[PDB]
């Protein structure tokens, strides 16, 4: 078949970003899924996920063929609610951008819709499918507790300059140092959770640099990368062009 | 520029290295990368003091829940440092808040000062008057009748106190009939521009005579836009009628009344569709040239950086802060995405590292001159953009201060496009030039940093491109032309503002007179008008420091 | 008349209740209008570092709900509720709960500065934008994400009440001016109705108050 | 240019049809489909009833107490039927037919053609239905002549005090003329729940009858002349009509597992395989970069590509919210991707990340069913993004607020029993 | 059955018995050709856009852009430029598309086929790929680089879609955008008297036919005219704009030479009398005769017949068009206090008299009867009964009023004269 | 007062009728005419003035 590859650039950030792309991320900690549900805030932890509607085969379905030819998420047979899971990443060297985050999760999961802006990067889906989703992206080296983080409302702070610490900015703080490790104790939303969440080892800045997606002079200039511009340049010619004519 | 440059290095101190209200943020690096949030809640500006103490009286005082802080989700606002804003090519500094067009004076005075105005044509009441009706317009007859219009207009049943700022003035291309009207009611072309400049504006504007309407702000204000050409319709064949001494009710003086009323009218703005349906005089449909057109910083400078990064500020504002901050959208308002382009210097010093940048390579192709400028291609739209929005990344990423000062992503990408596309048509001489520079900063800005505005800032970004050269038919205008109302433009935040800039500096590298109307560079060449549109950004500095008095209002009607 | 518009809670209760699943009692509505009483005259309730409309220059700006369900409107606030029963004459109030129903509608004004800066077409907008964020902040959902659409799209069309509608092109002016606003309308902004039984002063007091916003303003 | 077009079952319906011969212009079943919608307008019988009985009418809220006039109007919905047809009618035995629609509620009333050429637009449909409505109510049931003027507002809202009927209950599949953002935009302001209400939820029949809808008032505003004739129909061809059965295949390749990194694959290899683009440069990196031999082509593909792609987000999540972010990514990692402009080169991308901002912020739009080609929000892709919202609609699955029937109920009844429209692809076929 | 016969301009008979339900807009097969025509028909000004481009004098009303003017011989090369416009306008090689040079070059006449028209809602096709067509021939013949293509899109597509229509824009229809309507239907009004004027070559009678047959055809759009309603319209339009019977003729015959309005009044309600339209209802003690009418839609018909024929007469007995805006007001009141009768349109011809008397004898004279039509705010009340005797009256005008009808409607004049269904509008009208 | 005479609550809009009846308002919709008198002798303090941004 046709072998994707993803993006141009020879540097590290263009290997990260193919890294991120195509998921073929590490494993860098555990999260219960008790805290991940817990840290979500959409439901009760290790309670049945609440219905929206009835399920599809519980109501039937109309005579769709793309219905009959594409296959329901598991999500969406048991007609869960459509919740989200919303990140902000530090532009200081964190391990992932808004823009590669969904592609990530565009590539990597079916029936999410990924959002991206410049502060906050939100995907949505059904809870089960959310959840996969979040749990991908909390286990792996893609989020990094100090320079990320589950907001879902005043996701301010991710290009604010970051605190001594080593972590981005929260208004709400939701999460923070403990010990060593970044301990989660609020859901997305800053309703506060009964218990602590241990999402480990925040990574070194050496580390974060190494293992980061963000083109900056500081640590891979982007000037100095001619394949990505020179993909910016061919795009944007074709796209004026045959703006012009389509010839 | 290194003059620029250190100026933007000034404004960073004095934002963030030094203590503003009580902050507490006296002392830092504007270099450094890293700070310690105090959170000392919104109780930290003094101003957002003032706001809470008077929201607190008035709950106890109207009998319902009007302003609480606490009601802020989470934590007031204020978990990071209220620093100040510095307004581009001025030293008055200003807290974000003054900034809001509501609680700006000057900023709401533009916009009723657009609005308000009207210019009518004026050699086809001459000519019907001279050919059928045989009162033969001689200058003393037009200066008696335009001092029956200069009063009239403002109404005689207006208040004589209430309607200070009612006026009518009129600008010809015809240098001997200017010459001998009295000249409290002439705008003159030949000493308010210069040589050449007033050589292009009679040129396009022929042997014409017109007039300058502006009715009274309480009445725009009370009304919409669309009461202007009709209040103006009115008092002009009033004093049509009063001064020529014509019978009203004769069938032929409909004629001239038409002719005199709406024949030759030019407005501001035109018909929106119906999502935003609005009439004409709204800033929907006043165009980038219009707007490029007030700003009379052309008139009065000569350096073409200057007049393009005056009428963006200006633009923004109009467009971003009253137009889709307001209008289209309410609410908090948009100020913030606005003052990005016309505060703290990073456009103006991106801006003018561009122009040296291009008077290097280009042999000073952004000097001003129109032989000089190099011919409009990709490869030099290529070049220019790129260099530029490189440049500001590299700004941004080595003044971390420069960074979290434009927090949200949507005024980085402005700033950066803003600066790219004004060095475009800078260097070529061409507005849609400097419009394709634009979209491939925006492109730079995208691919370097993995993530560019708002959820829908990249709607006119994306089409951006490919649009800026289409000749099908809604797709493509020259930009002087196109305003709010262009497709593309109609509902997003942080580009019109630089459109217009954008407009003005094809025009403004080349020392033209006009950018698209000469009517209204001539209309608003008037130094009489309450807002000097001479220096926009330093007007909306004057209103943020409660030093703008603004006309419409209604203390003299008003129990004290 | 101009920056009044009226905007229903029940469109907006069934998406919340739908979309997220949340539980819409009188204490959550009590947080809301209390929120939006905040939020209306142009104030921040969710994201930092940003401007708000001083309260001094918009302290004409408020909301309240009045609703066809009595206990409804008997355990909200009465602080945020207009009392049909007190307000009204009982066979008013009768009336006007039969024709409204059980339903709950907002009642918006939003500052006479931002409507006099900008036109009629403003406040639909304004009141729009602020109820969304309002329900943002008092219930505790994403900042972005398609129920606040839904929210948006009620308050904006599905569920708005104008003052007066937009006009046709040849009349260059838009919605919620003078000439938008019939003559149903008209009499029933005007407060006479509600206070007085003289069938002919009612009449007369509308022909006063029409006759001035009429002749005077929408025609100059 | 020659393809073939693939019925929503994957079936070949016509061998070889050439493009220019199913061009807007030329094509008889799209012209029957634009007669149609143009003269074809609904009547509520049970809502004009309503407001006789309660005085509810003309628009929100409103009501008039104490005129209320008790017709029987739904028992008599037949004589009222052929009254209707009588008047509307211009000579006897014409193509006016009027049918009584879900048991007397409602009616359907398709207005002869000659009314459509002896006129400038199609509002004559809608004026002449609810005059005849008018005219059989006052006859049959004896109004008085002072209270005509209620009668009249049962059917025609506030009209003429508002532009268009608000309040009413005759309506039609198009709004009125004076509400396009354009020339030639009113075949374009269509909302997404008219038309998947119309093929009953087919999510390849509502994305043909969009895409049809879509290019038609594209030709009309002049946007399908010398090349970009050819533009328009590959892309119509590709995506709406399923040239080839390229989006069928897709949707079955890629719809048990399927992402839209997966289409994307699926689109790159069947362009490179088909020859569309090929390599132009490769990057020290092993990037390859790569050019478009087919310009329009290329662009065809792309929307076939966006529009698969939808079917499966969409299908696989059940949920019409995923198809803005659909839209934009799968446009935005083919450019990332191949090295190519997306689909209408930017624009599609450009409408894909409105249409999500606005259905995900406090600004207005709405679900992804109150967008048509003529909203500001989406009118600027040249007829390749709305046909994905319509589609995502119909492939919803009970998630969405403002469902087909809330907004479309009447539409959905009345024009649902028109077979050019619920099967658009055999139609055009 | 209503039956007339049609008696043509000079007074012959056209032919017997012609039924007025088989003269309405939906089925006069000359009506339905008008009507697309109009749709259809759009004139290029090649002169204007080539000072545009040269100028950059392009956009709308002041508009000019410095230092981008393109200097392309459009009118010198005007036979290709039409070529190719035909070739790029068309749907197929030998449609019903015509692209003509009209006066030398200086402009072109270009009108869409008629599929253009029957696969779009409305007849902005035609306007929109005429105008696309004519700027796709110019980039291409004249060799403009893409970064000068906006400029010659704008010297086409003046100021567009920044403005709701084409402003400034050297491509125009006869029509307004179908946003600019006063309302449902009334878009195929909004031809102004002096284009009617002009197409007949100022021919009273024809102009007045002709104007009629737009406002009836408008009528019939919005919905005014379905049953009975459809036989008062037919029966109005048949008497007064299409002469029928010769019943206008004859009376303006009758006060040839000596006849003021009254004398008009008095023969039309002789006639009236005579025909059995109506009798005497009543006779009050001082002699008055109150009539009632036996058939108020031809009483209505005879109304305006009189209106026409009284506006004939004092506007060709002094040889001004101004006597409109009072002739249709007094003849009607007049009518009414002699009969006991209402007038035409039962008042609303008299309203629509008082409209065009304010509008165009005041101080808000926004122009003489030269610029009234159909779809304006002040003349669209009366049911197409009023704008006839306007335009009759304009083109019974001897150069008193300060616009000329050739300085304004010439090239609608050279476009529309040349069709015989334009010029002779009853005599086709009648088949 | 086609509605008044039958003493209506409201006349087209109950929702209008409601929305207006609230004591807040600056003007008093009770009593239009009264309204204007006040007015036109100087002493109806309306909204929406700007002295706190002014320059005195
Ligand atoms: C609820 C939304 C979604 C929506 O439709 N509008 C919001 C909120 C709204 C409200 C916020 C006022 C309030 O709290 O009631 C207002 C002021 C609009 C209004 N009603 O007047 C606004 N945004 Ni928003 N909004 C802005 C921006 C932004 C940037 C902020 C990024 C960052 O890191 O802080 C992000 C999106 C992006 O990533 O670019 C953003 C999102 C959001 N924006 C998220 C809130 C995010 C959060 O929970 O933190 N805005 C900006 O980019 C800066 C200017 C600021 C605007 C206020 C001003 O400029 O006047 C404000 C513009
Ligand atoms: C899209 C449309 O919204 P509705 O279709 O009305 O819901 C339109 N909004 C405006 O164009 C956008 C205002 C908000 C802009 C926010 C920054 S992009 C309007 O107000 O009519
Ligand atoms: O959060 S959103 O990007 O949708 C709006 C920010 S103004």
């Amino acid at each position: 078949a046709y072998e994707a590859q993803y993006y141009p650039g020879a540097t590290s950030v263009g290997a990260n970003r193919r890294k991120h792309m195509s998921g073929k991320l590490e494993k860098l900690r555990e999260i219960s899924d008790e805290d991940l549900t817990a840290v979500l805030g959409h439901r009760a932890p290790g309670s049945d996920y609440p219905s929206t509607h009835p399920p599809l085969a519980e109501m039937g379905e109309p005579a769709c063929s793309i219905r009959e030819a594409v296959a329901a998420t598991p999500g969406a047979a048991a007609g869960d609610r459509v919740r989200y899971v919303q990140f902000a990443d530090s532009m200081y060297n964190a391990p992932a951008t808004p823009y590669f985050r969904s592609y990530f999760a565009a590539i990597n999961f079916r029936g999410v819709d990924p959002g991206t802006l410049s502060g906050r990067q939100i995907v949505e889906a059904r809870e089960r499918d959310m959840e996969q989703c979040a749990k991908v992206q909390m286990e792996t080296e893609m989020t990094d507790p100090a320079l990320a983080g589950m907001r879902g409302a005043t996701v301010h702070g991710h290009s604010v300059r970051l605190q001594e610490d080593g972590v981005m900015f929260d208004m709400l703080d939701r999460r923070r140092l403990e010990g060593g490790v970044i301990i989660m104790d609020k859901d997305q939303v800053a309703i506060p959770l009964d218990r602590k969440v241990n999402l480990g080892k925040p990574m070194s800045s050496e580390e974060a640099a190494k293992r980061t997606t963000i083109y900056r002079v500081d640590n891979v200039a982007f000037r100095d990368d001619a394949e990505v511009i020179e993909w910016v340049h061919r795009v944007f010619d074709q796209r004026t062009s045959y703006g012009f004519q389509p010839k | 520029a290194a003059d620029i440059f250190a100026k933007f290095k000034k404004s960073m101190e004095v934002k963030f290295t030094q203590e503003y209200g009580s902050n507490k943020q006296a002392g830092g690096d504007i270099t450094g990368k890293t700070e310690k949030f105090l959170r000392l809640g919104p109780e930290q500006d003094a101003r957002k003091q003032e706001m809470i103490k008077a929201g607190k009286e008035i709950a106890e005082k109207r009998g319902i829940a009007f302003y609480n802080p606490m009601m802020h989700m989470g934590a007031p606002l204020g978990q990071r440092a209220i620093t100040p804003y510095t307004i581009s090519g001025t030293d008055i500094v200003a807290e974000p808040d003054d900034l809001h067009y509501v609680n700006n004076a000057a900023m709401q005075q533009m916009w009723d000062d657009i609005r308000r105005t009207c210019i009518v044509g004026l050699d086809m009441a001459h000519e019907t008057l001279e050919k059928r009706l045989g009162k033969e317009v001689t200058p003393e007859t037009i200066n008696h009748y335009l001092e029956t219009l200069n009063h009239a207009m403002p109404g005689a049943e207006t208040h004589p106190a209430l309607v200070d700022d009612c006026y009518v003035k009129i600008f010809t291309g015809d240098d001997e009939l200017a010459d001998e009207i009295d000249k409290q009611y002439v705008i003159n072309v030949n000493k308010m521009f210069s040589e050449e400049q007033a050589a292009q504006i009679k040129a396009s504007i022929g042997k014409t005579t017109w007039q300058a309407i502006h009715i009274p702000t309480i009445v725009s204000r009370t009304t919409d836009g669309a009461q202007t050409s009709r209040w103006a319709a009115m008092q002009i064949g009033m004093s049509f009628i009063s001064a020529y001494a014509m019978c009203a009710g004769e069938a032929a003086v409909a004629d001239l009344s038409f002719a005199a009323k709406h024949a030759a009218l030019v407005s501001m703005g035109e018909m929106l569709p119906a999502r935003r349906a609005r009439g004409p005089n709204e800033p929907g449909g006043l165009s980038f040239g219009h707007l490029s057109d007030i700003v009379q910083t052309s008139r009065v400078s000569k350096d073409p950086a200057k007049i393009a990064l005056e009428v963006v500020g200006a633009g923004c504002m109009l467009y971003d802060q009253i137009w889709l901050g307001s209008y289209m959208s309410g609410g908090v308002g948009f100020t913030q995405y606005a003052t990005a382009a016309y505060t703290d210097d990073i456009l103006d010093n991106n801006t003018y590292y561009d122009v040296d940048y291009i008077n290097d390579k280009y042999n000073g192709a952004a000097n001003l001159g129109t032989d000089n400028k190099v011919k409009a291609t990709l490869d030099v739209v290529k070049d220019i953009a790129t260099e530029s929005t490189l440049y500001g990344i590299e700004t941004y990423e080595k003044f971390p201060t420069a960074l979290e000062d434009h927090f949200g992503g949507s005024q980085r990408a402005t700033v950066l496009a803003a600066a790219s596309g004004v060095a475009c048509a800078l260097a070529t001489g061409n507005a849609n030039a400097g419009l394709s520079g634009w979209y491939l900063s925006m492109y730079v800005h995208k691919e370097a940093w993995g993530r560019l505005g708002f959820f829908g800032f990249d709607l006119q970004d994306q089409c951006g491109a490919t649009n800026v050269l289409s000749y099908q038919g809604d797709e493509g205008l020259p930009d002087e032309l196109r305003g709010p109302n262009y497709p593309n433009y109609a509902m997003n935040v942080g580009h019109q503002g630089g459109y217009a800039g954008i407009a003005q500096a094809a025009h403004s590298g080349r020392g033209d007179a006009f950018t698209v109307n000469p009517l209204l560079k001539v209309c608003f060449a008037d130094e009489l008008m309450p807002f000097n549109f001479a220096e926009p950004r330093r007007e909306f500095g004057r209103g943020a420091i409660r030093e703008f008095m603004p006309a419409g209002e209604r203390s003299l009607v008003i129990p004290a | 008349i101009r920056r009044t518009c009226i905007v229903g809670l029940d469109m907006a209760h069934e998406t919340l209740e739908k979309r997220l699943g949340k539980e819409v009692t009188p204490e959550t509505i009590n947080h809301y209008l209390e929120t939006l009483n905040h939020a209306m005259p142009g104030a921040a309730v969710v994201q930092e570092m940003m401007v708000e409309t001083h309260p001094a220059l918009v302290d004409d700006c408020y909301v309240k709900i009045f609703t066809g369900d009595d206990e409804l409107a008997d355990e909200i606030d009465k602080q945020y509720v207009i009392n049909v029963n007190k307000m009204f004459s009982e066979e008013q109030a009768a009336q006007i709960k039969a024709s409204i129903g059980k339903t709950t509608w907002q009642a918006i004004h939003i500052p006479t500065i931002v409507s006099r800066t900008t036109d009629g077409a403003q406040t639909s907008r304004w009141a729009a934008m602020q109820i969304g964020m309002s329900f943002i902040s008092a219930y505790a959902m994403c900042a972005g994400e398609a129920a606040v659409a839904d929210l948006s799209f009620a308050a904006k069309h599905a569920a708005l009440v104008s003052m007066g509608e937009m006009l046709p092109a040849r009349r260059a002016r838009g919605p919620n001016e003078p000439g938008g606003l019939s003559f149903g309308h008209l009499s029933d902004i005007v407060q006479t109705s509600r206070v007085s039984k003289d069938p002919a002063k009612i009449a007369l007091e509308v022909v006063g108050a029409g006759c001035m916003l009429y002749d005077q303003i929408w025609l100059g | 240019d020659t393809v073939d077009i693939y019925d929503d079952r994957g079936k070949l319906l016509e061998s070889n049809v050439d493009i220019m011969s199913l061009a807007p212009t030329r094509n008889a079943a799209i012209k029957k489909i634009i007669l149609d919608t143009k003269r074809s307008v609904a009547v509520s019988l049970a809502g004009i009833q309503g407001a006789l009985a309660s005085g509810k009418m003309g628009g929100k809220g409103r009501q008039i107490l104490g005129r209320g006039l008790n017709y029987d109007l739904v028992g008599n919905a037949d004589a009222i039927a052929e009254n209707v047809k009588n008047l509307v009618q211009v000579d006897e035995g014409d193509d006016t037919s009027v049918k009584v629609i879900k048991g007397g509620k409602s009616l359907l009333i398709q207005a002869p053609s000659s009314r459509i050429a002896a006129g400038a637009d199609y509002m004559s449909a809608t004026t002449v239905g609810a005059a005849a409505v008018t005219q059989t109510i006052i006859d049959m049931f004896g109004t008085d002549m002072y209270d005509a003027p209620i009668a009249k507002s049962a059917v025609w809202g506030s009209y003429p005090q508002t532009m268009d009927l608000m309040g009413g209950n005759v309506q039609g599949v198009l709004s009125i003329p004076q509400n396009n953002e354009g020339l030639g935009f009113s075949l374009r302001n269509i909302m997404a729940n008219h038309i998947a209400a119309i093929t009953s939820r087919g999510a390849m029949n509502a994305a043909a009858l969009s895409s049809i809808y879509e290019q038609s008032g594209i030709f009309e505003m002049g946007g399908a002349v010398g090349m970009f004739e050819r533009h328009q129909l590959l892309g119509l061809a590709c995506q709406g009509l399923n040239a080839n059965n390229v989006v069928y295949d897709i949707v079955k390749e890629n719809g048990k597992d399927g992402t839209i990194g997966t289409v994307i694959e699926s689109i790159v290899g069947r362009a490179v395989e088909d020859g569309v683009i090929s390599v132009d440069k490769t990057a020290p990196s092993g990037y390859k970069f790569y050019k478009a031999n087919d310009v329009p082509m290329w662009n065809a593909y792309a929307a076939a590509g966006t529009l698969a792609a939808t079917f499966v987000n969409c299908g696989a999540g059940r949920a019409a919210q995923n198809v803005s972010s659909t839209l934009l990514y799968f446009n935005d990692i083919l450019e990332k991707e191949t090295g190519l402009p997306g689909c209408d080169y930017g624009k599609v991308q450009g409408v894909a990340v409105g249409f999500s901002f606005f259905s995900h912020s406090i600004y207005g739009g709405g679900g992804p069913g109150v967008f048509n080609g003529n909203h500001v929000v989406t009118r600027h892709s040249r007829g390749f993004a709305i046909p994905c919202v319509c589609a995502a609609v119909a492939l919803d699955a009970g998630t969405q607020m403002f469902t087909i029937e809330s907004t479309s109920g009447l539409i959905g009844d009345v024009f649902g029993s028109i077979e050019e429209f619920r099967q658009p692809i055999k139609a055009v076929a």
